[PDB]
RNA sequence: GAAACCAAAGUCUUUGGGUUCCGGGGGGAGUAUGGUUGCAAAGCUGAAACUUAAAGGAAUUGACGGAAGGGCACCACCAGGAGUGGAGCCUGCGGCUUAAUUUGACUCAACACGGGAAACCUCACCCGGCCCGGACACGGACAGGAUUGACAGAUUGAUAGCUCUUUCUCGAUUCCGUGGGUGGUGGUGCAUGGCCGUUCUAGUUGGUGGAGCGAUUUGUCUGGUUAAUUCCGAUAACGAACGAGACUCUGGCAUGCUAACUAGUUACGCGACCGGUCGGCGUAACUUCUUAGAGGGACAAGUGGCGUUCAGCCACCCGAGAUUGAGCAAUAACAGGUCUGUGAUGCCCUUAGAUGUCCGGGGCUGCACGCGCGCUACACUGACUGGCUCAGCGUGUCCUACGCCGGCAGGCGCGGGUAACCCGUUGAACCCCAUUCGUGAUGGGGAUCGGGGAUUGCAAUUAUUCCCCAUGAACGAGGAAUUCCCAGUAAGUGCGGGUCAUAAGCUUGCGUUGAUUAAGUCCCUGCCCUUUGUACACCGCGUCGCU
RNA sequence: UUAAAUCCUUUAACGAGGAUCCAUUGGAGGGCAAGUCUGGUGCCAGCAGCCGCGGUAAUUCCAGCUCCAAUAGCGUAUAUU
């Protein structure tokens, strides 16, 4: 059983709030799990990155916890990274998964040549660098597939790009620099601004604006 | 007993030049200063822990070995066998609780006798502070010998060793009756005065500090505990080991004293309380000693890598890892 | 930007303002060689062969400091007491013997631990001796009995129908040889199902938020305060869970209360004795004593001092108690695990029985010695002798009362108690009061021995234990070293439980007489915090000899 | 067919039941797909490009069994991208 603490919340239990994108739309903090996993469900699906055991040092002495990666990512639209370290494997991978769900954002897909059918690729190369690891997404032609390392072709497999040219710099070795590269690479593609988003921003009232009088009685 | 005579020398001091500077010496080092055979020490250590000789430690991070009481007392006999003092071994041991008294023999068949101190902070600087009192007791042994003093003649002293002539007797505490109690006493009575002669009280002058060889002599031994007579309570420590005497040949022989000395005679003795110049062949020589110490370097730092360990404790975690997703 | 940091080290995968020099894992090596400059010392230029998984840069926690501050502990010391260590004996561990002297642990957690006081059992150890030891397949015997059971007698260390005279019954409940793997009242190892112990005794650990690429950090802290991440309070933290704390019991206190025919008192009768003494006996007084319950009662309550004037700390009045002790309380680490749980579980073993059952006799005590806990002593503050008077914890269907026979252990007769009832007013010992001894190996001290007697028990010979005579040893307050000890405590002194047929110098409780010194410190011996620093560098093992 | 042949193609007959008309080479800790299986060995023999494995429970050696990759190919050394 789920009970809302925030008002976004609130109002998702309800029916007030339609799509994941009026949250994304007035850039509101995702602060519950619950949230996504009502407007996404079932259409998230999860893959374990990595599981590595780091000793902690304890004035008891040294005990094992585990670190896991964890991608989740719906596809055709959003994607999501976390990390997290606990005592058993189990728990730390929940955890992720839960921190990974908070963290969900939307990529824009774009078209590499006429734009015929539906969107395949990253909208313009990309880049997403974090701690020396520099990752670079470049628009494929439709059907070349994801030409990359294995963690960020999981984690564009599950961003519902469909195909991209990728290349990585410096120590890509280190894997949560590396995905986080990749995803911080990811989101920048709504914020990349083309000629396609250049009409001025009719403002629509925010969630809190405009449903403010149901949230009186809560 | 002592079978192998080879390897287990070059090790075993190895170990003692770690003892000298540190705690628990690690097997990375030992190879580099024991440079006469290299890798197959490690077999040897494995034997030597079969025995009392080395115990292994491994804590926390500390890993290595240190040297025991057992392995530090073979090592003094190894030495002693170098220099023909000891061959064979008697087996007539007075177990003490300072030191254990090991009848030896030589190549002569001459039977000696050897002390072993038994000192028992870490067992590091048990068998450093075993190290000067055997150098500090040979020292007296020594002195005493040469001024008339009727002592154990000192031979050799290795470490914590020290070889002594045989005197086999009794201890005065253990004695019912002697043939001529006024003979021995002023034999006693002389004994102290002539140690105050050459500068010097015993302090613990009693009893269990005295053999009777055949009930005419008086052997002495034990010698850490003697002080100066510069000494501002010189005659206190003097009277206390006269009367200690006086009551005890009244206490057990029923013998009463004729004679009271109490002279103070400081000193008519030996004062005992201190106690194209270059040739090549020189050229070769400095050339040698730089290229060894360019590959010792190198050595200490591959033996360093030596961690397994780490490794070790490292791997059972994983396979529960994966196991458990 | 790896980052510390940098308005440049920015305007770099959204990469191109001009332009010079220069680096390509670490070493070898900035070495050789050449050339050139240099009076020289040297400078500039400048390799390779070969060797090595690294060489390093930033940051981060703090295992260790031979760093510093605090604090605490008679498993530390100080001032002391009792000592042990010296003697005899007893016991434990080494060691030594022996057929065997069964045994893990070796500076706390090795050392009267296995409730272990071992004649038998216990007993695991030794010397002996009978007995039989699966299923399966093959080959033999049986109804012309396979085999079981069996009175008495003779056998060896034993009343061996598991041998012969007896063969008398019993009707398949089979047993006689050979084996080959597929042996199970098996042994151990792993997967998994339940449940313990070990170290200190004060912390341990999340969740969410914040900080960082990340390791990590914040929470978990300036200061005061506390045994303490305790508390006040400050605050990028806020909240938790777990344990300590809290909960419960217990003890101290009640001349208030509830009661007690298995508790006791008082008074009153009767009796005995010289107006009194009586654990002599008989119901009206109800709880003081005794018991066992409820309810109280102490909460830092009050006062004074100190304190950020708060958290708290110290002192003091009254009070039974101002700082009672235990359990709970149901932690952290354990790679110590524990147990008749399940896996057609993995292996190893099963006339090489994973200690085969029983029988007889031994051993565990053996003894030059070490290392140790104890008992008795070493006398005069005593020993002996007589007299006197007081417990408590507890136990008991062997605890025992009472009479008789016993010098003495003990017997014999008769009762009570399956227990606040009887042992039992538990009749204790020290101690006290008199008697004799008189500084000596003494009458102290009792070891060791020699004769008897009595129990216990199938059995006391290597003395079970107790009793009575006689002998009477070492020991004259114990060196170096070391243990326990702050007040009803140490020490003296007896008693009860515990294994139990008798067995007690042991362990564990209880009373009784009852102290000296201390109320301080970190000096030694350690332990615990806090603060701060931190991921074995260099300069001082060789000589000769033939192939 | 072809100079003549051979081969292929075309065709009579015979020619397939798993002890066959039987598929190999490498590997099975990580990189890197696939065993904490069983026996042997005991820092030995050996393996291992590198990290490392072996000093008595070896997931790494030699075997057995099982599995994986490639498949009529598959390893190894070297030059080079």
């Amino acid at each position: 059983e789920w009970m809302p603490v925030t008002k976004l919340g609130r109002l998702v239990k309800d029916m007030k709030i339609k799509s994941l994108e009026e949250i994304y739309l007035f850039s509101l903090p995702i602060k519950e799990s619950e949230i996504i996993d009502f407007f996404l469900g079932a259409s998230l699906k999860d893959e374990v990155l990595k599981i590595m055991p780091v000793q902690k040092q304890t004035r008891a002495g040294q005990r094992t916890r585990f670190k896991a990666f964890v991608a989740i990512g719906d596809y055709n639209g959003h994607v999501g990274l976390g990390v997290k370290c606990s005592k058993e494997v189990a728990t730390a991978i929940r955890g992720a998964i839960i921190l990974a769900k908070l963290s969900i954002v939307p990529v824009r897909r774009g078209y590499w040549g006429n734009k015929i059918g539906k969107p395949h690729t990253v909208p313009c190369k990309v880049t997403g660098r974090c701690g020396s690891v520099l990752v670079r997404l470049i628009p494929a032609p439709r059907g070349t597939g994801i030409v990359s390392a294995p963690v960020p072709k999981k984690l564009l497999m599950m961003a519902g790009i469909d195909d991209c040219y990728t290349s990585a710099r410096g120590c890509t070795a280190t894997l949560g620099n590396f995905a986080k590269a990749t995803f911080d690479a990811i989101s920048k593609t709504y914020s990349y601004l083309t000629p396609d988003l250049w009409k001025e921003t009719v403002f629509t009232k925010s969630p809190y604006q405009e449903f403010t009088d149901h949230l009186v009685k809560t | 007993l002592r079978y192998m005579s080879r390897d287990d020398f070059r090790v075993l001091t190895a170990v003692e030049m770690g003892m000298k500077n540190h705690e628990i010496v690690p097997g990375s080092l030992i190879a580099s200063i024991a440079s006469l055979k290299h890798g197959g020490c490690n077999k040897v250590l494995r034997e030597l822990v079969k025995h009392k000789l080395i115990a292994w430690e491994r804590t926390k991070t500390v890993q290595g070995y240190r040297l025991t009481n057992a392995g530090y007392d073979y090592l003094a006999l190894k030495t002693l066998s170098s220099r023909q003092v000891v061959e064979s071994v008697g087996n007539q041991m007075g177990v003490g609780k300072e030191s254990d008294i090991y009848i030896v023999a030589n190549e002569e068949g001459q039977q000696f006798a050897l002390k072993l101190h038994r000192l028992g902070r870490h067992n590091v600087s048990w068998l450093y502070l075993s190290r000067l009192s055997a150098m500090k007791e040979f020292a007296y042994m020594k002195a005493l010998y040469e001024r008339k003093f009727p002592v154990p003649k000192p031979i050799d002293y290795n470490r914590h060793a020290v070889v002594m002539e045989l005197i086999n007797g009794y201890p005065l505490c253990q004695i019912h009756h002697v043939e001529d109690p006024a003979s021995v006493y002023d034999e006693a009575m002389e004994l102290i005065v002539k140690l105050a002669n050459h500068g010097l009280i015993h302090g613990d002058f009693n009893e269990f500090n005295l053999i009777l060889d055949e009930s005419d002599h008086i052997t002495m031994i034990d010698f850490p505990q003697m002080v100066s007579t510069s000494h501002p309570n010189a005659e206190w420590y003097f009277d206390r080991d006269v009367k200690c005497i006086k009551d005890f040949f009244m206490k057990r022989f029923s013998y009463e004293s004729e004679l009271f000395p109490t002279f103070k005679d400081i000193r008519r003795e030996d004062t005992l309380d201190v106690e194209s110049t270059i040739p090549p062949e020189l050229v070769k020589q400095k050339v040698k000693r730089q290229l060894t110490k360019q590959q010792k370097s190198a050595v200490r730092r591959r033996l360093q890598k030596g961690a397994n360990i780490f490794t070790k404790q490292r791997r059972e975690n994983m396979q529960n890892i994966k196991s458990s997703l």
